[PDB]
């Protein structure tokens, strides 16, 4: 198949290889308590936190001293979240490879160093948020994603993953986001193309989808979020990676076509725009 | 029941801002899209701008970025700032909310009561109530006419009652008139048995928010 | 943006008939985001039919919408009291999210003569400078009417104006009324203040008149 190098990085379930709406896929222990942690290892583009009993953004630094805070580090001296692109490469002047390293490889780096509530040899490694547009890299001290249902939540922190036009220049990197996601992690979506399965010699149409009416590129990214494979309900919860991942998004009849088998070719259709729960909402090439 | 009001202000300069005010009530301000809309006297009705409790606004071209959407979840009320207004702008603003939050949901299936907005560079003044008395002129045998007169005025709106509600049927409540001079005039009439003339107390209860004057009115046959 | 026309502009059906209106649009909508509104005078707009079918929460099977690309149509089944508005159809497929101009739908009623009253003007008026004569026309089908005023018989024109109530909640008439506006140097001078009316439910128009304080 001459597609295997190129759809390389649409096989989510190899490269990220964790839940994307809910990633915890991995497990460790910080002063002898075994908590659940971000183990994605691709940018989770357009990705964050709302708060639904709260006026406050989940980038807030979480209180110290409740519902006033978001889920981001707490305040530090040494200040070391939120810290700009230009800040983080200056402190960490004296390594050689930081001047290699994008943007959120080495948020996610910087993030990995703190050191998880003085526990020297934990395995815990702090979730981060990049944000693009004030180049600021976010500590996320909290890194649970989702706390929505009706046991207590049905009124009232109460909080749901989502894709969100506020969330448009975000990027949600766990400590495992590698250097070279670039490459083999998905970012844009594909126009005048559309996914699908490369059997016989030939690229056939995805054989069974789901189709939903979407209103533009965005609401279909958005609704392949939603059904994309999550590591909580609403190991046993840990998807890794296996989830309707993908989405077909027909521009002039308004449909988001998704499937969870990962497509191993491209059709061009200029009515198609092909996306990914790990692409950004947006952008297109 | 999720409740929907605006609330603003009457009369509005040329050139200045319009703020309006959607208090939400009874429901949450989440996962729902709000609209501000506006039908002008003359055309339909036409949608201003949305807002999603994350922050997100989209607004009408039309109206070349001048109007402001905001929304404060805390308080749960939805802002509308529009700029550079002009009398064109005089018209009933409404807020509207989604179904719900995907795109086919996005029908408004709430909307509040409206409030009326008058954009001009006249000065607010208050209405003189008249009384159309009964007479032999407005008595037809057993039944009798009278009303009581609502003259010059600005701007709209105005309501009238008779009797504080208690007298409703019979009542009619014309439309107001612009006259010549920019004020307006109204008309409010009531047709009721001519043998309690004598005997019964006829009052109309004129408000009128913009100058935030209520007057009642005893009509009197002569 | 999409521009949504409707057709017809008034329609005056009695209750139990059926009511046809259609929309187009300038361009193709996708079934799932066009809707049909109605609004009563002094309320706000409310959800018929959203999806091109699904119909809103409450609303009687008399309704129906239906329609593909740019033709859409709304039907009443069996109209009746309740049921008369003015209908809009509206898009959401593509930002500014647009409306059609609307369609009015009478009640068709009976014809019914109006009561003419006419009232002179205030004491409290006058003494202000002013003198309004008010001419009601009180509970006739159908709307179109004409009230003439004549001071001392001479017709008068420029100096008055008109409105017309909704159609009634209880029985589906109007009510017009008329307001001459003198000064009250002008209004002294004369005596004799008519009201003339003319309309289909008079054999003959009627003339409700009197005399200034005689």
């Amino acid at each position: 198949n001459p597609w295997t190098e190129y759809m390389a990085k649409y096989d989510i379930e190899e490269v990220h290889g964790s839940g994307i709406r809910v990633d915890l896929g991995e497990d460790a222990e910080v002063a002898g308590t075994q908590y659940r942690l971000p183990s994605g290892k691709c940018p989770v583009f357009g990705k964050g936190i709302i708060i639904e009993n709260s006026n406050t953004a989940f980038l807030t630094p979480v209180a110290t001293g409740l519902k006033d805070g978001g889920f981001a580090f707490p305040p530090t001296e040494p200040l070391m979240s939120p810290m700009t692109l230009d800040e983080m490469r200056h402190f960490y002047k004296d390594n050689k490879y930081v001047k290699n390293l994008d943007e959120l490889t080495l948020c996610s780096r910087h993030a990995g160093n703190m050191i998880p509530d003085n526990d020297k040899n934990s395995n815990y490694k702090y979730p981060a948020v990049y944000d693009d547009k004030d180049k600021k890299c976010h500590i996320l001290y909290i890194a649970a994603q989702e706390n929505n249902g009706p046991r207590y939540c049905n009124k009232d922190f109460c909080f749901r993953p989502a894709k969100d036009i506020s969330f448009q220049n975000y990027a949600y990197l766990s400590k495992n986001v590698v250097d070279n996601w670039e490459k083999v992690c998905p970012r844009k979506n594909l126009q005048n193309a559309k996914f699908g399965l490369w059997v016989d010699g030939n690229c056939e149409d995805i054989p069974h989808v789901n189709e939903f009416p979407a209103i533009d590129l965005f609401e279909c990214n958005k609704l392949v979020f939603e059904l994309s494979a999550s590591d909580q309900p609403k190991d046993r919860y840990k998807s890794h990676g296996k989830g309707y991942n993908w989405g077909n998004y027909n521009t002039e009849t308004q449909k988001c076509e998704i499937f969870n088998v990962k497509p191993t070719c491209l059709i061009n259709n200029a009515a198609y725009i092909a996306t990914t729960a790990l692409s950004h909402p947006i952008e297109v090439e | 029941q999720v409740q929907l009001r605006e609330s603003g202000p009457h009369l509005v300069k040329p050139s200045e801002t319009l703020s309006l005010t959607c208090n939400v009530s009874g429901g949450t301000i989440n996962r729902y899209y709000w609209n501000w809309i506006r039908q002008i006297p003359g055309k339909g009705l036409e949608w201003i701008g949305n807002i999603y409790y994350t922050g997100t606004t989209e607004t009408n071209p039309s109206l070349e970025g001048r109007p402001l959407i905001s929304i404060d979840r805390t308080t749960q009320q939805v802002s509308l700032t529009l700029t550079s207004v002009t009398p064109a702008d005089t018209a009933v603003y409404y807020c509207a909310r989604t179904r719900g939050e995907w795109s086919p949901d996005w029908c408004l299936d709430r909307w509040g009561r409206g409030t009326l907005v008058t954009v001009s560079s006249a000065s607010t003044k208050g209405p003189s109530v008249f009384p159309l008395a009964p007479s032999s002129k407005s008595t037809s045998g057993g039944t009798a006419a009278l009303g009581c007169l609502v003259k010059d005025y600005f701007p709209e709106p105005v309501t009238v009652s008779w009797n504080s509600g208690a007298l409703t049927s019979g009542v009619h409540t014309f439309p107001a008139v612009l006259q010549s001079s920019g004020l307006y005039s109204l008309s409010s009439v009531v047709t009721v048995p001519s043998s309690s003339l004598g005997t019964q107390t006829y009052i109309c209860n004129v408000n009128h928010k913009p100058s935030n004057t209520k007057v009642d009115k005893k009509v009197e046959p002569k | 943006e999409i521009v949504l026309t409707q057709s017809p502009d008034t329609l005056s059906l009695s209750p139990g008939d059926t009511a046809t209106l259609s929309c187009r649009a300038s361009q193709t909508i996708t079934n799932a985001y066009f809707a049909w509104y109605q609004q009563k005078p002094g309320q706000a707009p409310r959800l018929l039919i959203y999806s091109t079918s699904t119909r809103a929460s409450g609303i009687p099977d008399r309704f129906s919408g239906s329609g593909s690309g740019t033709e859409f149509t709304l039907t009443i089944s069996r109209l009746e009291p309740e049921d008369f508005a003015v209908f809009y159809c509206q898009q959401y497929v593509r930002s500014p999210w647009t409306f059609g101009q609307g369609t009015k739908v009478e009640l068709k009623r009976t014809v019914a003569a109006p009561s003419v009253f006419i009232f002179p003007p205030s004491d409290e008026q006058l003494k202000s400078g002013t003198a309004s004569v008010v001419c009601l026309l009180n509970n006739f089908y159908p709307r179109e009417a004409k009230v003439q005023w004549k001071v001392d018989n001479a017709l008068q024109s420029g100096n008055s104006q008109e409105s017309v109530t909704e159609q009634d909640s209880k029985d589906s008439t109007y009510s017009l009324s008329s307001t001459l506006t003198l000064s009250k140097a002008d209004y002294e001078k004369h005596k004799v203040y008519a009201c003339e009316v003319t309309h289909q439910g008079l054999s003959s128009p009627v003339t409700k008149s009197f005399n200034r304080g005689e």
